[PDB]
């Protein structure tokens, strides 16, 4: 109504016209005003003013917090301390106290680094608690440890929605917009509240960001007491990292209470119940492996069809068709069809003896150091076959043991902190032998052992691998490959000072500066850190034409959550590496049609190393509209890598490191064919 | 050319073989006929047979309602080939064969789609070069040097229209017919067009299906359109009975007119 009766109440400073005039304001304060609280040209006396000051303060504060201020308005409330479903209350507490106590929270929390904030931030905590808002005021009083107690003075009953909702956005915004160390307070405190709590398989999770020992023993002690199996024994074996398989076999094998958890510690009860379930409820179709297996030659385009051959691990056939096949092969061919018996016989542990066997101890050394390979890549948990390679070791030259070494350091590499293996490696990097895989898969087999420890380790492995890197300056492919290997030890975190350190003693001539920026890629698997994104469009423009590619190419591995950001205008520009960076830098994920989109336009290119590395994520995207691009290869080419490369197309067609390290060393494919040796033997695939 | 880009639509419309009912046996004769090549193939290519053609429907109601309600089933995961109206051949001098060998090159570039030709009224509508160019079409249509690409659904509107010369290269696989949309095939084109909005309680449908007389959907849609609109303008979602003969007096007078 009109401001006629009570405007000429608030005027008088006395005591009286206060204590009854403000209990008015706190009568028809249910909807603030008539209008938007014009009286302040009025009230601004009473700003001065104070027998019942807590509802001037309240008052003031109210009015305030009504029309406009940055830092006034929650003063009143931290000198009010306030003693003294309605609209009042949800009016005055609701958005009042949400922006209030929110810009409260940020001026304390940006300004200064008592307990007043504390009682303001559970006072809203518990009232916010009786309004049953979620996430907003949530979503604001992410920034203000507190958390904690916030959380398990909270998580009581709603478990859907906060855990869902709270989890699900605050996770998200929480590895995009939040840093790290409140992250790990998402974790602990995540641990503390789902633990007390059902929905294992988000704690599950929650080990696969933690890697803690702990975690994993009381969600089996709680798994074991509440009461299928062979699922969580899958995923369990999936979802858990290198450290700890090993320390979970070592602590379940210190136990053996049940010795079910050391069963499916290892890959036997991971791949018996696959197996069996595959080939009974599916049927591949055999006119791939006859049809792609009958149109190959030129010697490449058959090992296309030992690849592909490789794809059955239902039919067995042109695995068993006769013999001769590797005799009639050459060199590079009888490695890779080598590895393919091993790529045909992931299961049927006690079969590989038997199957093998008939290559063991042969005349050419190519073809029992792949059958030591083989041996390698079918078990990884049996470590009965490393003796008859792991024995010998002693040539110093060549004698069948650095092919064999490839085979059995390369395939013990994939089967794993081992202590008698690396002492065993000493005089494996030591060697110094001229051949290049040597040292690749020695690299490469230390450092996917050395995959996801405690912040890696600055030792005497590394230290080595370093001090011989820089022995000699010759044959720069070792400083293209040794840098995998210290970047799979560096992987794993991001805050560590270990780059710095490598930017301290590696920083020399620029094939060790490419060396000290791979360890700048595989140190920065992902978090909240920008300034290595503007820094990454500042570098993005340095001559060094290799940089841009990896270090451009870890596009792909930071932002790897996040799909919405990672499609750029790298495509417009015209340095053929940046459209190498895009096409690399797509990914394997669910294919959208936004990327198919994109192939439509980097498949067509003239370069025969970019027409090459287009099937590889073109098919890896994609594994309806699959023989689309097999037609299109076959409408460009109708050379020997085009033919092959979509061959193995078809072979691809129809958060671990494990899915991330062969790609990565995959990323040299642009040298002599001796790297396609160990391209025939990924295990990124699934 | 602005043209072509007009032709073809590519997005993909939520709208699937299930949203729609009583003619599930004529639905699933041409998801059956034209969804069993290049998706689904065991029964396809171990019998050995490959009829590249697709089947030729006519939708009595067209406007694209039906013939699109039909077509889209097709749109969901997949790419989609669009060809409305014979106007693109008698708009310009007589060019000739050539836009349908850009079709045909475009949908030889595009394999996994679906050739999908509406409003059928070339010799309907020089003249004696429509007879020459549709000839050529069927010519051109039948696939004379090319193995099995794409699959054709044409969609015309009266079957008199076509002369007899255009049906046995062209309808090759199978043709059926649609029933006639009096009162229960409107019912559900209603229950379907008000199935996401809200209607009110006094909404009686006799009186719906009564007043119309050989309609199509669109004015349907139409009226839903400014019928939500018209009701939307009072800040409410729930369509009144009032208002929805008002907006039906767009209906009693589009077709009377």
């Amino acid at each position: 109504r009109d401001k006629a009766p009570v405007q000429p109440q608030q005027s008088p400073a006395a005591a009286p016209g206060g204590t009854d005039e403000k209990p008015s304001g706190k009568e028809r304060r249910d909807a603030g005003d008539k209008d938007k609280e014009q009286e302040l040209s009025e009230e601004d006396k009473q700003l001065q003013d104070e027998l019942y000051r807590p509802a001037l303060e309240e008052l003031r504060r109210q009015i305030r917090s009504s029309t406009t201020s940055m830092t006034s308005v929650p003063k009143p409330l931290k000198f009010l301390r306030p003693h003294y479903n309605k609209r009042f209350a949800a009016d005055i507490i609701s958005v009042l106290a949400m922006t209030m106590s929110g810009e409260r929270e940020c001026l304390k929390y940006r300004l200064v680094g008592a307990g007043e904030v504390a009682k303001e931030w559970q006072e809203l905590d518990d009232a916010e608690k009786v309004q049953r808002e979620p996430l907003l005021t949530l979503v604001k009083e992410i920034v203000p440890l507190l958390m904690e107690i916030e959380q398990v003075d909270m998580l009581e009953k709603d478990i859907d929605e906060n855990a869902y909702a709270k989890v699900c956005l605050y996770l998200t915004s929480c590895v995009n917009y939040v840093p790290e160390p409140e992250n790990s307070a998402l974790l602990r405190c995540a641990l503390g509240v789902f633990r007390k709590f059902s929905r294992f398989p988000e704690a599950l999770r929650l080990a696969l960001m933690l890697n803690d020992m702990e975690l994993v023993e009381d969600i089996f002690t709680s798994c074991k007491d509440v009461v299928m199996l062979g699922r969580h024994g899958v995923f369990l074996e999936l979802s858990e990292d290198v450290e700890e398989y090993e320390d979970l076999t070592e602590i379940m094998s210190n136990v053996q209470l049940n010795s079910n958890f050391l069963a499916l510690a290892r890959e036997l009860d991971i791949m018996e119940p696959k197996v069996p379930d595959d080939i009974y409820k599916t049927h591949l179709e055999n006119n791939r492996f006859g049809g792609s297996g009958s149109q190959v030659d030129s010697a490449r385009m058959n090992l296309a069809s030992s690849f592909v051959n490789g794809f059955v691990n239902q039919d067995k056939l042109l695995t068993d068709d006769g013999n001769k096949w590797l005799y009639k092969n050459k060199d590079h061919g009888m490695l890779s069809a080598a590895a393919s018996l091993g790529m045909i016989l992931l299961w049927d542990v006690d079969g590989g003896l038997t199957q093998i066997d008939k290559y063991l101890y042969s005349s050419e050394d190519y073809i029992k150091s792949g059958a030591l390979l083989a041996c390698g890549i079918v078990n990884s948990g049996v470590r009965n076959e490393c003796d008859p390679a792991l024995a010998l070791l002693s040539d110093y030259v060549l004698h069948n043991s650095n092919t064999m070494r490839l085979g059995s350091i390369f395939g013990l590499g994939l089967a794993y902190n081992r202590e008698d293996v690396l002492t065993l490696l000493l005089p494996v990097m030591g060697d110094s032998k001229s051949s290049m895989e040597v040292a690749g898969v020695t690299a490469l087999a230390c450092g996917m052992i050395a995959v996801g420890s405690c912040n890696g380790d600055v030792t005497s492995t590394i230290l080595q691998t370093i001090m011989e890197k820089s022995e000699t300056e010759l044959k720069d492919t070792y400083a293209r490959w040794l840098p995998l290997g210290l970047g799979l030890n560096h992987l794993g975190k991001g805050e560590a000072i270990e780059a710095i350190l490598a930017a301290l003693e590696v920083v020399s001539e620029p094939f060790r500066s490419f060396a000290n920026t791979l360890v700048d890629v595989c140190a920065y698997a992902g978090s909240g850190n920008v300034l290595k994104v503007q820094q990454l469009l500042h570098i993005c423009s340095e001559h060094f034409d290799s940089k841009e590619k990896e270090e451009d190419k870890d596009k792909k591995e930071k932002k790897d959550k996040d799909k919405k950001e990672a499609p750029a205008d790298m495509g417009a520009h015209q340095g053929v590496a940046v459209l190498g960076i895009a096409l690399i830098a797509m990914g394997e994920e669910i294919g959208a049609e936004m990327a198919l989109r994109t192939f439509g336009h980097l498949l067509r290119y003239g370069e025969p190393t970019l027409r090459r590395a287009v099937p590889l994520a073109l098919a890896l995207i994609s594994v309806s509209h699959d023989a689309d691009p097999e037609v299109s290869y076959n409408s460009i080419f109708a050379a020997r890598l085009a033919a092959m490369l979509r061959q193995l197309a078809q072979y691809h067609a129809k958060k671990g490191t494990l899915t991330l390290c062969p790609y990565h060393s995959d990323r040299q494919l642009m040298s002599q064919v001796a790297v396609a040796g160990l391209l025939t033997v990924l295990v990124s695939f699934l | 050319d602005p043209l072509v880009t007009v032709m073809k639509v590519e997005k993909a419309p939520q709208e699937t073989y299930a949203d729609i009912g009583g003619l599930d046996n004529q639905i699933q004769e041409i998801k059956e006929s034209v969804e069993l090549p290049l998706t689904h193939p065991e029964y396809y290519e171990e019998m050995g047979i490959k009829p590249p053609k697709g089947v030729i429907l006519y939708g009595p109601p067209g406007t694209g309602k039906t013939l699109l309600a039909k077509a889209v089933a097709n749109q969901t995961s997949a790419t989609f080939l669009r060809v409305v109206g014979s106007e693109l051949i008698q708009k310009y001098l007589g060019d000739g064969p050539k836009l349908v060998r850009e079709l045909f090159r475009v949908a030889e570039e595009h394999a996994p789609s679906i050739v999908f030709i509406d409003e059928i009224d070339a010799i309907g509508t020089g003249e004696r070069e429509i007879q020459r160019t549709m000839l050529e079409l069927l010519n051109q249509l039948d696939g004379f040097d090319s193995r099995g690409d794409v699959k054709v659904i044409m969609a015309t509107n009266r079957i008199e229209t076509l002369d007899p010369a255009l049906i046995r290269p062209g309808r090759i696989d199978r043709k059926i017919e649609f029933p006639l949309p009096d009162e229960k095939t409107k019912k559900r084109i209603f229950q379907i067009h008000t199935s996401r909005m809200t209607l009110a309680d006094d909404v009686t449908l006799d009186d719906l299906i009564m007043a119309k007389d050989d309609l199509s959907g669109a004015d349907i849609k139409a009226i839903c359109t400014e019928a939500g609109l018209m009701a939307l303008r009072e800040r409410r979602m729930k369509v009144t009975n009032e208002d929805f003969k008002k907006s039906k007096e767009n209906v009693l007078y589009k077709k009377q007119e």
